[PDB]
């Protein structure tokens, strides 16, 4: 494969482990259905209902072409409430830069502790956050871009840069019963 | 600029059938 | 005004309703402030915790 | 009592699920368990399974009387350090209600191993009793069974350096309040 279908790859498999994890934390559906996992060598809380499972999937399966073309501003999991409402979102924002400098093995690398950086965030942010109404559910929204001296060949950079998404939650002012 | 909303999710060949709707004013409406 | 592309399965009994119930999630809502953590009772220093003379077998 | 009865069973399940997550003791001991209708892993093993009873029931007086500020478990290494502490801070102010509550926070400690750094071989584990006063009523009131007595603890026991802080879970209820925070040394 090339560079961009690899970290187009790599960003789902994150995502696959943050849906998951989200369901988990939220309590959208009964934890019964989880067990743990190792993806990347870390301990990510997976689903067993292949109902779910392949909902995600199938989505993520949709997603993976819009990235490897940067067609993507953000990610969403809305999750809604017995009335369909949103009770709240998990807004990925995806930060793709045009230079695209980074090789893989650098990607490579920083992959695990990436993964782990990215638990930190969702782990942390959902401390905070109260109780969701009981009987959810969720969706997932895709926002395509918007708007757009080198020919090509950019400096090679090392860096960990823009290779991570950030997750701004939001949450209803009342939730619900 | 356009969103992909991705419906069905557990309650409480081609995988998806798609729709294709406009957004105007806090609505949904579909396409010509 | 921007395009919508609702994905949907073949399962579902009703593709013509799901524009006025998706129309919810697509919604912006109004967002509680972002509370931050911060510890009630914060590391004490003068304050000491009490610790059970026995300890565990460890086996 | 009307609360504290149920604080000690789930502070009983935090303590087995935490020495689990973070493999304090081997694996062969913990037997896979319901309990808050989640799958945790309690210990099957005597010496230390009542090592644990007998600390928590030392508490439920203190929290009985509300004299109880927070609850640390404190994970020690070979050189009795402290590595990490799960400090639970309560502060209290339908039945099966608050039983729902606390599920989170087994939730969320099932997912601290992502995130918590790994520690290091052969560690042991302590509870630290943080009272509400200092005074002496606590030190005699906390010692209920005897054969299991009750100290101060010394700096060289509680002093963490490089802490680092992993919040888990925040709760604000009308009966219970409650918070899990992490604290972690940098280096281990």
């Amino acid at each position: 494969l090339n560079f961009g279908q690899v970290v187009a790859d790599v960003l789902c498999e994150f995502l696959e482990v943050a849906v998951h994890l989200i369901l988990y934390v939220r309590e959208v559906y009964p934890v019964g259905i989880f067990q743990k996992r190792k993806k990347y060598n870390v301990p990510v809380q997976m689903s067993c209902h292949p109902e779910l499972n392949q909902y995600i999937q199938d989505t993520l399966h949709c997603v993976k072409p819009l990235l490897e073309k940067n067609d993507v501003e953000k990610v969403v999991v809305v999750i809604l409430d017995k009335e369909h409402r949103p009770v709240e979102k998990f807004v990925f924002e995806i930060t793709q830069p045009p230079l695209l400098s980074i090789s893989s093995d650098s990607l490579l690398s920083h992959v695990e502790q990436l993964l782990r950086a990215f638990i930190l965030k969702i782990s942390v942010c959902d401390a905070v956050l109260d109780h969701n109404p009981p009987g959810c559910t969720f969706t997932v929204l895709v926002h395509t871009r918007e708007a757009a001296d080198p020919r090509l060949i950019p400096l090679k950079t090392m860096t960990s840069d823009i290779l991570k998404m950030q997750l701004y939650v939001e949450e209803r002012a009342h939730k619900g019963s | 600029s356009q969103v992909h909303i991705f419906w069905g999710a557990p309650i409480a060949a081609d995988p998806w059938k798609k729709i294709q709707l406009l957004y105007s004013q806090h609505s949904l409406y579909l396409k010509d | 005004t921007t395009e919508v592309i609702l994905h949907y399965r073949p399962c579902e009994s009703d593709p013509t309703q799901l524009p006025k119930i998706a129309e919810k999630a697509i919604q912006d809502f109004p967002t509680r402030p972002l509370s931050r953590f911060i510890p009630w009772f914060p590391y004490d220093g003068s304050k000491l915790p009490l610790r059970p003379k026995r300890s565990p077998p460890v086996i």
